[PDB]
């Protein structure tokens, strides 16, 4: 789905 | 905060679990390791250990 890029 | 395509790589680093991931709609030269609680993908992650 989704994902937060550090 | 992106969408996800697929996930093409998993690796520990700093005890850590992370995942090599390839962003829909952006070229393979954006993929990028990311901690596996930056992600929201639990179908892809399900899949990945599964055909792992």
């Amino acid at each position: 789905q989704t994902a937060r890029k550090s | 905060e992106y969408a996800v395509e697929k996930i093409i790589d998993r690796r520990v680093r700093k005890g850590m679990v992370e995942y090599y991931l390839k962003w829909k709609g952006y070229p393979e030269t954006e993929n990028t390791w990311e901690p596996e609680n930056n992600l929201d993908c639990q179908d892809l992650i399900q899949q990945y250990e599964a055909s792992r």
